[PDB]
């Protein structure tokens, strides 16, 4: 379970030398960049049951064959499994947009998903496709460019933050595929 | 390893919810003592061979029987292992001094730390007299600034109380 | 495989998300610590346990596999799912057994103690739990106690402030840790049992005292996924690493063998067919051989006086 | 004209092995005859027989 | 926005080129004990000689990719096929390749200033794109030496 | 193709008698060491993906060189063919392990491969690396009991031995 | 877990014979050098922390690249658990030479060590050296040829038990290479 | 050994018959081209050892996974052993020039070796670099003046396409 703190920590440990004035200096456009971040990670959480809601009803209407007899989302209970997954993927991502590193994601999920899926019959497609939709909703949440919600925040350029979380779906998406 | 963000994602994690507005409010006052810290390890990382030698001259000023026989860094290389382990001590205030969490200072340093000394006959009061000197003798204003002093010390104390 | 492994793993944390909580942890689980000392040394119990588990014999492994296969088919009724879970997946069966007798808080330590006949009926069956690791004289190795000398020391210390920790409970939870507790033992009561279920009646205590299983097949299967935790090394890597020799020891194809020739006769026709001659090379190799290693701390300072002898 | 400006290559980073050095004629009567035509030392090495020809063309 | 800042960086890389390029060329050599042997490649004083020019060259034309900021500079005819002639000497390409690796992280390392022994004075920033960049036009050429 | 079987008949088609006692033994001890070597198979074809992964890369991991020039894993297509050709090795010591003699992983992998290999530049070297590598993966009592595990060391060594 | 005593009752159950006169004389001659297996146990065991501190720091002073960093002895808590690994060691070592059969010590940690240790990245030439180094180290002891302790025993010849004790080391050393 | 005489005698002693005019006509080709082929000899002897230092130097330096390991050239020994069997197929290809068939080169070199070099773990293919680092440095209108390097170039063709 790692930060940009811990990240720093160990790379210069691995070093063994002390901590210095570069990294640091990086770290304070971190902590520099800190508010933004908050407010990124206060928009991402305060849509969660909007973004799982619209991503995977988005996901069954892209590829039907989901709730076709016969396929993964076809019963109840797999419906149920399959919103709570989704929920939790999108969980884990807040944790890795607060942290600014992405170990806390590789050491809670990101390991020995594919081939549990595989295990379960889960198609890596139609996950890789609703961690898309997450994606740009969540970015696009995170531009405030929403369609049907425009809060009000100060103006700012948050590109390379955006950038960060969609690092993170990628991260995911390539990690289901 | 233990910070703020650390326990905060664990705690939300533990939870299985997604993080609230109070571990907001807590990565706001990491970010708030930040620069504090952060100028500590910068000083610390500019120094840190002058508060190593004073820390092992005078951990050998207080205790002579060290240099005795064969009891202890009778030698050459064995107070080099002593100037290296306090050199790894700085390292390990520097690095939790970077995260602010003592974690990695007790998950490298400190654990396993009283088991390792009793095998080896290492006496910890030594590594003791030598904190305390580095903890006595720097002062809040001259080298840096109060706040920044206050963490370093805090650190070091932390330390000494894991210690013995 | 680590498909169990995975499905186990979450099972563990969807059954210690009970009891901490919104997000205050409930210390009357989740410590575990107690001081400082304790707090280092359950993690060396924890892992001195997991390596007795898998030095257990193999036929105690196959016997663990029935016994938490029919736990986890009684803990799902009906659920077809769940019992095809039980089935097709050994080691969250285990941990959804274990787990579910976490998140109920069943277990006897968590239990405090109100009247005395209560804690000799659970010293009974205590009883019972020994007899069943020990046979013969011979003690059993999953005891486990010491791993080191003075460990044990610390678990009598972790065992009797968890005993204090069960007092300063909220009285609500200990009355559902009571009905919660019979329920439990009338799910898994082995048959219907009326002297049991009565014996359980007036003893709730002896209701958390049903040990259903152990955890023999599930470390089994993950062998050393606790101690090493996300670091399997790839197969580049691991033969490119410090066990080269060790990792993969048939991988040599002819081995040179140096002949214990005789110095007086040189025996035949050699060339050495090499830029520098072999005793300009074993001379230049012997004379860079190490070099001293310089010190900074005792790097020359500014003065400086040379000790004399 | 292949020289490189800015350029150290250490040999002493090397392991102890790998620093070969090999001469052409190991003899001090045969790198310098009286007259001053030389196929190893100064500016003469530059009149051998042969060599007038290039193979870098291929390029 | 960059300017002074990425002209910084680019004047930071170029006045650490000697360093830079004997350091991987040598860090090249020490990696494989071959090269230095007799009938090796690089056993010749010339062939050392083209191969230090070589290291320069890389290194020069990355450095004139920056100031760009554009790769199409980067590319072009004597870049192009640069492998048909490594093929068309006996050049190896692994030996080559490590060598623009080494380079490539002694660059970053000289960028962010983590290189512990040079500490030229800079106001501090966030420069992690124009990292990326330079690392960018490594492997672009890294990869076309494979 | 050499089995038990095949060899039997074989020899008393070429005696020209009917199959005496003698052929009779023989396949008796067929169908006595039956069930250990069809244990073997079944592993085999249960695991034979990961086979292909860690003797492959182990195969690699030893002669880095093959990647490096445009000499026998030029390209990542070369690379599928040296996984692909492991594969029909692994199938054919599954073959000659369901028949029990070496008769279809001689007539199929081994007759000829010397002109082929010789004269495609494929180094041997490399093969025997990976099955070497094979063998010292061999987890005997939680894996393949005893005896499918030593059939299956005695397949794999006619392999090495026949290329080499 | 099987002493002497139970390797020659269950190789005679295997044999499903009764035990008879030879099996046994040999066991006498065991009865016979009872006391010095006794003493030798007591030598050994009255130097546990002296053997497991001088051979590790021993293995430590062979091979320095433990202490370097990146090491599997660089961390304090490691170099505890190398030192508790170690007593451990020489702890079942003990319990063998009680013994007289390796049976023990093949059930308590012969098996599954060498997997762990591949698992771990623990390097398996160093534990070899220090076994080896716990080999002479208690062979002196039980020679009572210790240049730093010398106590007082009646002379007798215990090269055999000496060899004994050499063989647990190097089934240990065995296992793990 | 296969020359235009061996070839020629040989057929006329399959014959049955008195050699005629064919036979002579033959041997008239062997006398004119015997000038050329000679003088490639003639040099080969003269400059034999810098072929063995330039040919097993050029050698090592494509493959030098070869004084890695264990491998075929673990020791000096092996490496002189190396240069040794370059200077056996030089010294062949010497003869076989002057003979001016292949005859002692593929009876002497060829014939065989493919048991012994599979038996051993050697690779052709360093071999194959040899020779073809020979055949790149052949300065012809300036050493070897046409012809002669042309029979050089057809014998050191011909041991390529014998190993390979
Ligand atoms: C404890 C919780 C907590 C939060 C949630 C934040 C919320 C917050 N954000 C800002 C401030 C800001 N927040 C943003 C963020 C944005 N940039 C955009 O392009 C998007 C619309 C949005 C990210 C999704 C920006 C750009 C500013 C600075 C606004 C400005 O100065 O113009 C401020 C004013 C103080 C400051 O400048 O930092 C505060 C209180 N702070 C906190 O203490
Ligand atoms: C990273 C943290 C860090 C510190 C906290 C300081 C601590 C520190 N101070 C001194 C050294 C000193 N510190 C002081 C300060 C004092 N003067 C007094 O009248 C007061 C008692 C006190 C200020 C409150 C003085 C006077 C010296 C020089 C002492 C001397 O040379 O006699 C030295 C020895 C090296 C030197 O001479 O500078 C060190 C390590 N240095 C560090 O690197
Ligand atoms: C001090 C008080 C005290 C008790 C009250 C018992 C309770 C008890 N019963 C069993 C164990 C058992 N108890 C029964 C009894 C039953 N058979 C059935 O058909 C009925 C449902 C039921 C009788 C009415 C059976 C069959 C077992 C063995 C279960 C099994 O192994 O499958 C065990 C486990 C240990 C063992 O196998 O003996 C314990 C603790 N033991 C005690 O120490
Ligand atoms: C003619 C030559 C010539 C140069 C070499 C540059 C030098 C230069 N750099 C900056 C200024 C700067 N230079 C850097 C550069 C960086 N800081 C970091 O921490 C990184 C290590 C590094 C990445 C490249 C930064 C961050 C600034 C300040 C921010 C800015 O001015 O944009 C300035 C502004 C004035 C000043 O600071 O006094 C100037 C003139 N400009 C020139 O005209
Ligand atoms: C029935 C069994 C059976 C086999 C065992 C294979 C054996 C085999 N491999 C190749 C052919 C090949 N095999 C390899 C494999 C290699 N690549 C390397 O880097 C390594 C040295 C090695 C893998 C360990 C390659 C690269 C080729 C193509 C060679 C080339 O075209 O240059 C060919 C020639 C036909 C072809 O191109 O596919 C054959 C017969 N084929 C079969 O039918
Ligand atoms: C309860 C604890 C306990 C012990 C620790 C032993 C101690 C012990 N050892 C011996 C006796 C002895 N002990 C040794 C041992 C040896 N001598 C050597 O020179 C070797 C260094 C060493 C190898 C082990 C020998 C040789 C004898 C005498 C021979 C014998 O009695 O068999 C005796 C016989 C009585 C006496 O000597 O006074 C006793 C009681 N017995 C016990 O009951
Ligand atoms: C049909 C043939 C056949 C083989 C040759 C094996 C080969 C093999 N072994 C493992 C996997 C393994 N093999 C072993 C075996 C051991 N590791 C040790 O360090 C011990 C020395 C040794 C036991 C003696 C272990 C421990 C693993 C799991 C972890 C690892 O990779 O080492 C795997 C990965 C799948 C798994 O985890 O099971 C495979 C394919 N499997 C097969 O089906
Ligand atoms: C028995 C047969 C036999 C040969 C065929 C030659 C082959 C040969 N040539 C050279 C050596 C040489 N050969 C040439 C020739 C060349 N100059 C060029 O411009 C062209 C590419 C090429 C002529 C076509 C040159 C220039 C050298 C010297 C190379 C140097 O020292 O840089 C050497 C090394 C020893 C030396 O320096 O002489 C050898 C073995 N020698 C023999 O003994
Ligand atoms: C008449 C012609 C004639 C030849 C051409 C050689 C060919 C030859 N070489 C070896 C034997 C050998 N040849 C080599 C040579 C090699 N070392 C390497 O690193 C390279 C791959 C290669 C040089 C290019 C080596 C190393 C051995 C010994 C192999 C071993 O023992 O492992 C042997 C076996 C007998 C011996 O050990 O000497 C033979 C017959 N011998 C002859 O009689
Ligand atoms: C509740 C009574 C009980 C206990 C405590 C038990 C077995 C057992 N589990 C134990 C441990 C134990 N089991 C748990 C389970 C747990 N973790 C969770 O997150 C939840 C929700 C849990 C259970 C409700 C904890 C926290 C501990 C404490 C950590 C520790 O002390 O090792 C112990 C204590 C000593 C030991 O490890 O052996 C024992 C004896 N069986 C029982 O019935
Ligand atoms: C008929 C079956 C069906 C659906 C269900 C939707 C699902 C859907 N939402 C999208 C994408 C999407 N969805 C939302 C979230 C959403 N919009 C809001 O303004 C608020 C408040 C939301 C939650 C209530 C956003 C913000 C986007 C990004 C596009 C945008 O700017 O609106 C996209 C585009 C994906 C992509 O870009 O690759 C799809 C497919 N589409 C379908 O065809
Ligand atoms: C209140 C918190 C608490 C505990 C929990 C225990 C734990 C404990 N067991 C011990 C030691 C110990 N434990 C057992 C095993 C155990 N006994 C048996 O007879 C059977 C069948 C067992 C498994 C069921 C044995 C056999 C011993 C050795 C002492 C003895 O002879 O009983 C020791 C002594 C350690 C030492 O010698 O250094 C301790 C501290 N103590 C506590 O204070
Ligand atoms: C024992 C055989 C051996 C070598 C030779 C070195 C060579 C070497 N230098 C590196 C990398 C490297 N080298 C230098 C340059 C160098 N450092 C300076 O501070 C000054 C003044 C220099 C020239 C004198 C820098 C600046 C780096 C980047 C790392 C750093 O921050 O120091 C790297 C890391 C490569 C990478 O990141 O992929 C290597 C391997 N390593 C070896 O194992
Ligand atoms: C600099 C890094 C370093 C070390 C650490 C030592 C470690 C060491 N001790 C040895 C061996 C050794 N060690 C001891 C134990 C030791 N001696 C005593 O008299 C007492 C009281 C002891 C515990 C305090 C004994 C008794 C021996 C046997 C040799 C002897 O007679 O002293 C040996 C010889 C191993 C062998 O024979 O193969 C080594 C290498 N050596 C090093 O190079």
């Amino acid at each position: 379970m790692l930060d940009a703190f811990s990240r720093v920590v160990v790379n210069s440990d691995s070093k063994a030398a002390y901590v210095g004035g570069s990294d640091l200096q990086s770290l304070k456009t971190f902590i520099s960049d800190g508010n933004k971040r908050l407010d990124a990670v206060n928009c991402i959480v305060s849509n969660a049951s909007c973004i799982v809601s619209d991503a995977i009803s988005g996901m069954i209407c892209e590829n039907p064959g989901l709730i076709a007899p016969g396929g993964n989302c076809y019963t109840n209970r797999r419906m149920a499994a399959c919103l709570r997954d989704g929920e939790i993927i999108l969980r884990y991502v807040s944790y890795a947009l607060l942290a600014g590193d992405s170990s806390v994601l590789d050491d809670r999920c990101l390991n020995g998903l594919k081939e549990t899926y595989i295990a379960l019959g889960v198609p890596t497609a139609s996950t890789s496709r609703a961690v898309s939709i997450m994606k740009a909703a969540s970015t696009a949440f995170i531009m405030n460019t929403a369609s049907g919600r425009k809060i009000e925040i100060a103006a700012g350029d948050c590109q390379a933050l955006q950038s960060e979380a969609a690092a993170y779906f990628d991260k995911v998406g390539s990690a289901v595929d | 390893m233990k910070s703020v963000i650390t326990t905060t994602i664990s705690a939300a994690d533990a939870a299985g919810r997604f993080p609230s507005s109070s571990d907001l409010e807590s990565i706001q006052g990491n970010i708030q003592r930040a620069s504090a810290r952060l100028e500590a390890a910068e000083k610390l990382s500019g120094n840190h061979e002058a508060v190593v030698k004073e820390a092992g001259d005078a951990c050998f000023a207080k205790y002579s029987y060290l240099k005795n026989s064969g009891e202890a860094g009778d030698s050459q290389e064995k107070i080099n292992k002593c100037y290296r382990d306090v050199d790894h001590y700085m390292r390990l205030i520097n690095y939790s001094l970077v995260v602010g969490g003592t974690g990695p200072l007790d998950e490298w340093g400190i654990a396993g730390s009283r088991e390792v000394y009793r095998t080896l006959n290492l006496p910890g009061s030594a590594y003791i007299a030598s904190f305390t000197f580095t903890r006595d003798r720097l002062c809040v204003p001259r080298d840096m600034s109060s706040q920044a002093g206050v963490e370093f010390v805090a650190a070091l104390d932390y330390v000494i109380n894991s210690l013995s | 495989s680590a498909a169990d492994k995975y499905m186990a793993r979450t099972v563990t944390r969807t059954a210690k998300s009970a009891a901490a909580g919104f997000g205050v942890y409930t210390p009357q689980c989740t410590e575990a610590s107690g001081g400082a000392n304790t707090a280092e040394a359950t993690r060396l119990a924890v892992l001195a346990a997991d390596f007795r588990l898998r030095q257990a014999p193999l036929g105690a492994r196959f016997a663990d596999l029935y016994e938490t296969r029919r736990a986890a088919v009684i803990q799902a009724c009906n659920s077809s799912a769940e019992e095809g879970y039980a089935t097709s997946f050994p080691s969250r069966a285990a941990a959804s057994v274990a787990g579910r007798a976490e998140g109920l808080r069943a277990c006897s330590r968590y239990f405090p103690q109100k009247p005395p006949v209560e804690e000799y009926m659970a010293a009974c069956v205590d009883r019972q739990y020994k007899q069943m690791r020990v046979h013969g004289g011979v003690y059993s190795t999953l005891c486990a106690d010491g791993r080191s000398a003075g460990d044990a020391d610390t678990a009598r210390i972790a065992a009797l402030g968890a005993r204090f920790r069960a007092q300063h409970l909220s009285k609500s939870q200990q009355t559902q840790m009571r009905y919660n507790a019979m329920s439990e033992a009338r799910m898994l009561a082995r048959g219907l049992c009326t002297y049991e279920e009565a014996q359980f009646n007036a003893y709730p205590k002896m209701a958390g005292m049903m040990r259903y299983g152990t955890g023999v097949y599930a470390a089994s299967v993950r062998g050393p996924e606790l101690v090493v935790g996300n670091k399997s090394m790839t197969v580049a890597e691991q033969v490119n690493g410090v066990n080269a020799e060790s990792y993969w020891p048939s991988s040599k194809v002819r081995p040179a063998v140096a002949r214990g020739t005789s110095p007086w006769m040189g025996l035949g026709v050699v060339k050495s067919y090499a830029a520098m001659s072999e005793a300009a090379m074993a001379y230049g190799i012997e004379q860079q051989s190490k070099p001293y290693v310089p010190q900074k701390y005792e790097g020359w300072s500014s003065g400086w006086k040379p000790k004399s002898s | 004209i292949a020289n490189p400006d800015v350029s150290s290559v250490d040999y002493q980073l090397m392991p102890p092995g790998s620093v070969i050095v090999q001469p052409d004629e190991v003899s001090a009567a045969k790198m310098l005859p009286v007259s001053g035509m030389s196929k190893h030392i100064g500016k003469t090495k530059r009149l051998v027989e042969g060599d007038g020809l290039s193979d870098y063309s291929r390029l």
